[PDB]
């Protein structure tokens, strides 16, 4: 498994839901 | 009962202006005296961000909240997490945080409640400054290909480890960004699509035999024709095809490439491009293979099917597709997966709210239908011989549930394999609902409300509303710590607003914000807005927006737009210069949504919105005497290499010019600063540093709101 939306201009297996 | 605001004196910065920097754009000229920041090497731009930090620091000095803040996130994300757990040979693997680890660490065992090995713990590197984005397990689950980052870089290099004792291989592939790492059913080595050795164009699809150096490695595809060309790929259930996924640019199109492997004399090693089977050669739709019998592949696809369908095809007979499963009138398709051998499950976002179908693979007929609350469903990562599915379930008020659903023995129940659990919260105080309210064109947009229950609404409550607005990407309401602590301790109403750009009513609701309609996804927000003042959650100048990346775009010029309707605006890594934005690192992909400022008519479009370019004195205009710009903080990584910090910078410089120091008396009273991360990247920042930056913008909201604290 690798990184989705990886072109497009987004942000946020995050270490928490901070 | 309001507390005090922002009273101290701001002392601006001196920023120099190049008054020589001016562009013609099809006969409109438009200055650029912040040009020089766009040189992030410079002593000046260096100094123009040590000069913005001294006054950020200033100003959150004087929020006194910002503590308070911080350790509630922290008491309240401080609770074990386990991901999703994925299947190889008779091995589980997952992710696990006990709370307030750095990174998340991945994790082996021989059965689900046996006891867990760490495979890989990245706290050990760099004190968890970065996590793992590539993780793949090989099909005996002998060994385990990831992605390390080193430095700032989105570069990744793929390292193997040995899951029978942790021994790493020497193989190193490096020149790899998002690249997955797909094995083929020997175990002799993997796919991997990376760029070619020194910018990221011309990539590769390549195979890597374990124990081997990477300059080894054998070539599969390139386009040298076609530099910005990208890839994905894919290998079958059963092993025999490699599916090869071209895209161009951001849009939801691709070809589709398929490779025997079984017809290969020498396996991989034959070729010491390849041919494939061009079954889809334009970039007209979307396809994502989902199963094969032999040559007969099952696709999701949104050719001729906005909401997405699933369609069959035989590569012996390319040019028929017959749908399996049609198109629904109403609810978009969001992914499927082959389970259980012969059945589908398919994820449906029916407003907004994920349904579950269990369907037969041969003859696309309904077995079951599981409708899921308010949140979101994800993370199915099951496989066609798997009988077991496992996912995720996050909501605003639940932190995370994984599901199982046993379809061989009992497939009408989700039951709960693991439920993560916020320490001293009482969900039953709070509710989230679902309401639909009408934009300036009449059309629907729906938002999430989340807060107390039984509140009075009487205008007092301070909100904050999030939304992103492009791309196809469809927002909803997972769970955030930091957002209890705002409904919990600030009083405070969240709003998610699901408006145009997104993908949540499928292709024609993305393409109702995007391009020339860009301006819709603005207009929507601001809708929501206006809804919530007029429904008595809240006023004007109670009203915080935040967003991200394109979503720090919607921030930017929604506060241009209608500077009176807000009183906190945060921006994190927003695309602000619309007429250069395709011009650094990888903002040429984004040009499908936004246009670009190269053809007139894109540029017509882009220049009504873009945000340093429409920075206006509110109080200028009459009867708008009183309004100021919101507290505005801009928030950016000092090396995001994603969207380029240049775009905060002249953002800030801009705002900062026009409304503060181009006068010697400015109305603006409400700072407008940035916090800028210090050695930081676009990817996933550890857990206390995220706490850090989340803490400084809620307390930097409240403050701007005037919300006292509760507790």
């Amino acid at each position: 498994f690798s990184a989705s939306y990886s072109s497009k201009p987004i942000q946020t297996n995050a270490s928490a839901p901070v | 009962m309001a507390t005090s605001g922002f009273s101290k004196p701001l002392h601006y910065p001196p920023v120099r202006r190049d008054e020589t920097v001016v562009d013609d754009y099809f006969g409109v000229k438009v200055a650029d005296p912040y040009r020089w920041l766009e040189d992030p090497n410079s002593e000046e731009t260096k100094e123009f961000v040590d000069n913005q930090e001294k006054l950020a620091n200033s100003v959150l000095e004087e929020c006194e909240l910002i503590d308070k803040f911080k350790q509630k996130i922290i008491d309240f994300v401080n609770f074990p997490r386990c991901g999703v757990p994925f299947r190889r040979a008779n091995k589980y693997f997952h992710f696990y945080n006990s709370g307030l680890q750095a990174q998340n660490v991945f994790q082996m065992q021989d059965d689900l409640d046996g006891k867990p090995e760490v495979l890989y713990d990245p706290n050990l590197r760099e004190g968890g400054r970065s996590g793992l984005s590539l993780y793949s397990v090989s099909e005996d689950a002998k060994y385990f290909a990831f992605g390390i980052h080193s430095g700032l870089t989105e570069w990744v290099t793929i390292k193997i480890l040995k899951t029978e004792d942790r021994s790493y291989l020497p193989d190193t592939l490096e020149w790899v960004k998002f690249s997955p790492a797909i094995w083929t059913h020997d175990n002799k080595g993997f796919f991997y699509c990376p760029y070619p050795p020194l910018s990221a164009v011309n990539q590769e699809a390549r195979y890597h035999f374990l124990g081997t150096d990477q300059s080894e490695d054998i070539l599969l595809w390139r386009d040298l024709e076609n530099p910005a060309h990208h890839l994905k790929c894919q290998i079958t259930d059963d092993g025999k095809y490699f599916l090869l996924y071209i895209l161009d640019g951001c849009d939801d199109a691709n070809k589709v490439y398929c490779l025997d492997l079984t017809k290969l004399p020498n396996g991989l090693e034959s070729f010491r491009s390849a041919p494939f089977m061009k079954l889809i050669d334009s970039f007209d739709a979307s396809y994502t293979a989902i199963a094969n019998d032999g040559s007969v592949f099952t696709f999701q696809t949104n050719k001729d099917a906005p909401r997405k369908k699933l369609v069959r095809v035989d590569l012996n007979n390319p040019s028929v597709w017959t749908d399996l499963v049609p198109e629904s009138k109403k609810d978009l398709l969001e992914s499927a997966h082959a389970v259980n051998e012969n059945q589908l499950i398919l994820r449906y976002l029916s407003d907004v709210k994920h349904v579950l179908e269990i369907r037969d693979l041969e003859s696309g007929a309904l077995q079951h239908r599981l409708p899921i609350d308010i949140g979101s469903v994800d993370g199915i990562t099951a496989r066609r011989r798997d009988s077991v599915v496992f996912f995720k379930f996050t909501s605003i008020l639940t932190p995370g549930i994984v599901y199982q659903c046993d379809l061989k023995n009992d497939p009408t129940q989700l039951k709960i394999f693991r439920e993560s659990v916020v320490p001293d919260f009482d969900r039953s105080e709070f509710e989230v609902k679902q309401v639909f309210v009408p934009s300036k064109d009449g059309t629907k947009i729906p938002i999430f409300i989340a807060a107390r229950k039984g509140i009075s609404l009487d205008g007092s409550h301070p909100c904050e509303m999030h939304g992103y607005g492009g791309f196809g990407i469809n927002m909803m309401p997972t769970f955030s710590a930091s957002r209890i602590v705002f409904l919990k301790h600030l009083g405070g109403v969240f709003c998610l607003a699901n408006i145009r750009g997104g993908g949540e009513y499928g292709e024609e609701w993305h393409k109702a914000g995007f391009r020339d309609k860009k301006q819709n996804v603005f207009d929507d927000f601001i809708s929501a807005a206006e809804y919530l003042i007029s429904s008595g959650y809240t006023k004007a100048r109670r009203v915080a927006i935040e967003g991200g990346a394109n979503g720090g775009l919607l921030v930017a010029a929604c506060i241009n737009q209608r500077p009176d309707l807000f009183g906190c605006a945060e921006a994190n890594c927003g695309v602000m210069d619309m007429l250069r934005f395709h011009k650094f690192t990888l903002g040429y992909l984004w040009t499908g949504d936004y246009g670009c400022s190269d053809k007139e008519e894109e540029f017509k479009w882009l220049i009504k919105y873009s945000p340093i370019h429409n920075v206006r004195r509110p109080w200028e205009q009459p009867g708008n005497e009183e309004t100021q710009y919101p507290a505005t903080m801009i928030l950016t990584a000092d090396h995001d290499d994603r969207v380029v910090p240049l775009h905060s910078f002249k953002l800030l410089a801009t705002m900062q010019h026009v409304l503060c120091t181009s006068l010697e008396d400015s109305p603006q009273k409400n700072p407008i600063i940035a916090r800028i991360q210090r050695k930081a990247a676009h990817y996933g920042r550890a857990t206390m540093t995220q706490i850090a930056e989340v803490a400084d913008r809620y307390g930097f909201m409240a403050k701007a709101l005037e919300a006292p604290w509760i507790d």
